[PDB]
């Protein structure tokens, strides 16, 4: 059965790009509520021995906002898939993670009865048969193009394992596809680090499209030599990723000298917060308020 | 009392590269005739505004609009068709005009607008050991639609006697192309002409031609419009550090 | 005349995607548009595929996507997927040549690759 775990602050970002500081804010959007449960699925390398259990790319709801988030070493989720007839008639998004650089590109292709993408780490060459992509038939019509360049650089030394935390966040409002990244420097492996983040606006695409479903791509090994996937102690690999949902709730946000958001609290959620955002200020006073009916 | 600005202070984007007609200006072998690459173009702006001084074309007639109008238009569609004609044809290729070429490989429709660039590629087309990559229909069963590709190379069958897809008796060859003569002349040389098709219809109205930008004015109150919105006040300097985004 | 064979063939797995390249190799080639034929006992030649020279390519509703052919730089890359059993047919490749009434005034016809699936 699903197995429901408290979802943590993160999954915060800036409803615009307007700039404030020092100042309390409200905004009614589609948020990621603070504390809610939130489903945790499974990974194993060796089944066949269960009933209805371990399922193939589930279709997951297309709600209008999705909270997603996963610590992966290798990346196994490399690109998704949008579309309802999914028979390439439709426009269908397409991202692309190559050493380390996002292209997005809209090109309409086939989808596979079960797309997937073929990896074999460990190997005296590097960067072979990298630019085949092979995980579609073909491409149909391709009139938009995209680069990314470097978000910050540093000196020597090459980790994969533990040098980074990433978060995204997905939504969709009037069909104004929106895109949401971040990159934060974590150092722990005890456990997950507890912190306030949000994430910036970078594109949005005015598309207007109407989708109810979408797929992900995943990346798999082709070989079984390893015990496991890419390490030991667990059936399948080890790692930490949840998966939330979005919801047209209320936060109000607080901004800093420094322009950066470093605290929301979600109006709705108990009647301190309530209070607390019809003041307009994390401080409470003493006496009884009126909240509502 | 109030101060008001002495004519304007307006502010425009910033460079905004234009449409990257680079590489198919560089390209090593043009798109043919009869194949034609259709590319979207868009968040971009016309290099019209740039050719005043730069390699000057043989001719360049806007029917719809005047050439200095262009820039007071907006555009939503940029589709160019770029092919090769031979210089005594071009007398003879002219809207309006009835001929051979009209009748079967050049048709357009009676209202159809838009503008038409011609140039001299002797200095490139030449030397090129005669490549035979250009091809055209010459003859066809019917009259081709505006924006219309024949792929059917059948022998065209004449007489009674089917041609089995081979040559044969009262069969026609309908696909042919430009014999290059090294003798011909200074009016035989092929000259390249480039006509753009769009409707300005069915899409939004985003591409802009360039505007004039007046000056900036600091420590005096004045007006100003970015990205559509519209304020007044003093535009001044800071330090404060700022979010890149 | 233009031999488009590679290999013979392979050993091919359940649900597998090769993606074969073309030698490219040989005389100057040409801007010639090229069509793509299937053939299978009952049935007689259809017009499954037409490329033209890098302007555009028309493919059937069945052979969409899963079977196409693409045309860049003067070589072909053909993308295959949707291997089923049912697939077991003959390819045609069809070109048009203009330089060629010298010694033999006729259309280089491609010998059919027959491909069967079989496990």
């Amino acid at each position: 059965p699903p197995a429901y775990t408290n979802s943590f602050t993160r999954g915060v970002y800036y409803p615009d790009k307007v700039f404030r500081s020092s100042v309390l804010h409200s905004t009614q959007d589609l948020f990621l509520p603070f504390f809610s449960n939130v489903t945790w699925f499974h990974a194993i390398h060796v089944s066949g021995t269960n009933g209805t259990k371990r399922f193939d790319n589930p279709v997951l709801p297309f709600n209008d906002g999705v909270y997603f988030a996963s610590t992966e070493k290798s990346n196994i989720i490399r690109g998704w898939i949008f579309g309802t007839t999914l028979d390439s008639k439709t426009q269908s998004l397409l991202i692309v993670n190559n050493a380390t650089n996002v292209v997005i590109k809209v090109c309409e292709f086939q989808f596979c009865n079960d797309p997937f993408l073929g990896v074999y780490y460990h190997k005296n060459n590097k960067s072979w048969m990298e630019s085949e992509f092979r995980v579609y038939s073909s491409a149909n019509n391709c009139t938009f193009e995209y680069v990314s360049q470097p978000f910050l650089m540093d000196l020597e030394g090459k980790q994969g394992n533990f040098k980074n935390l990433r978060e995204f966040v997905f939504k969709n409002i009037d069909g104004y596809f929106k895109i949401y990244s971040k990159h934060t420097p974590i150092n722990l492996v005890r456990d997950l680090p507890q912190g306030f983040s949000a994430l910036e606006p970078l594109v949005d695409l005015p598309i207007g499209i109407n989708i109810t479903r979408f797929q992900t791509l995943l990346a798999l090994h082709r070989s079984y030599l390893t015990p496991g996937d890419s390490s030991s102690g667990w059936t399948a690999g080890a790692a930490a990723y949840y998966v939330g949902y979005l919801q047209p709730r209320t936060f109000l946000l607080k901004y800093n000298e420094n322009g950066t958001i470093t605290d929301a609290v979600d109006c709705a959620l108990d009647p301190l917060s309530e209070t607390k955002c019809t003041l307009k200020s994390f401080t409470v006073e003493k006496g009884i308020y009126q909240t509502s009916n | 009392f109030r101060v008001q600005p002495t004519e304007s202070i307006v502010r425009f984007p910033n460079i905004t590269n234009l449409c990257p007609f680079g590489e198919v200006f560089n390209a090593t072998r043009f798109a043919s005739v009869y194949a034609w690459n259709r590319k979207r173009i868009s968040n971009c702006v016309a290099d019209y505004s740039v050719l005043y001084n730069s390699a000057s074309f043989s001719t360049f007639k806007c029917y719809g609009v005047s050439p200095t109008k262009l820039n007071d238009l907006c555009f939503t569609n940029v589709y160019a068709d770029s092919f090769v004609i031979r210089g005594d044809e071009v007398r003879q290729i002219a809207p309006g005009q009835t001929g051979k070429i009209a009748d079967y490989n050049y048709k357009l429709p009676d209202d159809f607008t838009g503008c038409v660039i011609a140039w001299n590629s002797n200095n490139l087309d030449s030397k090129v050991g005669g490549n035979y990559n250009y091809l055209y229909r010459l003859f066809r069963k019917s009259n081709l639609k505006p924006f219309e590709r024949d792929i059917s190379t059948e022998i065209y069958q004449a007489g009674s006697t089917p041609c089995n897809g081979v040559e044969g008796f009262n069969c026609y060859f309908p696909l042919q192309s430009y014999g290059f003569q090294p003798t011909n002349g200074v009016g035989y040389q092929p000259y390249r002409v480039v006509v753009l098709s769009f409707e300005l219809l069915h899409a939004p109205a985003t591409v802009c031609g360039p505007k004039k930008s007046t000056n900036l004015v600091k420590n005096k109150c004045v007006n100003f419009n970015f990205n559509g919105l519209t304020g007044t006040g003093v535009l001044t300097e800071s330090n404060k550090k700022f979010l890149p985004f | 005349h233009v031999q488009l064979v590679e290999s013979g063939g392979g050993l091919v797995q359940a649900g597998g995607s090769l993606r074969l390249s073309c030698a490219a190799s040989g005389s100057i080639f040409s801007s010639n548009a090229m069509s793509w034929y299937r053939q299978a006992p009952g049935k007689q030649r259809e017009l499954v595929a037409s490329i033209t020279s890098g302007g555009n390519a028309d493919y059937a509703d069945s052979v969409k996507g899963r079977f196409t052919i693409s045309r860049d730089k003067n070589t072909v890359y053909p993308e295959m997927s949707s291997l089923k059993p049912a697939d077991t047919a003959v390819y045609y490749c069809h070109a048009v040549g203009q330089e060629a009434s010298a010694y033999a005034p006729r259309a280089y016809w491609g010998q059919g690759t027959q491909v069967t699936v079989s496990s």
